[PDB]
């Protein structure tokens, strides 16, 4: 849910001194997961087929 | 000394729900690390 309560888990105590606490690292989601391939030129002619 | 601060573990492995069930399914040693890099930190603004 919360910031504290994981601070609280981090702590594994129910109780919060007074100072700063290291918890987590934050994280930045991914988006538009992209696949590009390059210009495309030469293909093959099959109606010649 | 230069105080540190490291996401340990997306170096760990970098981005892999799978992973962090190994390292839970390992352990807390990149926990025990942090604490160790706290304390450094701690020291050394105490030091200064
Ligand atoms: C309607 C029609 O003529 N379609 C053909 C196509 O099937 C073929 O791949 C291409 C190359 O020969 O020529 C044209």
């Amino acid at each position: 849910l919360d910031p504290l309560s994981e601070t609280k888990c981090t702590l594994k105590s129910f109780t919060v001194e007074k100072g700063i606490y290291q918890t987590s690292n934050f994280r930045v989601q991914p988006t538009e997961s992209i696949v590009r391939f390059p210009n495309i030129t030469n293909l093959c002619p099959f109606g010649e087929v | 000394m230069t105080k540190t601060s490291v996401d340990c573990t997306m170096y760990i492995c970098g981005d892999s729900t799978e992973c962090s069930n190994l390292l839970l399914q390992y352990g807390s040693f990149c926990t025990q690390l942090n604490r160790a890099l706290t304390g450094i930190a701690v020291e050394q603004d105490k030091n200064t």
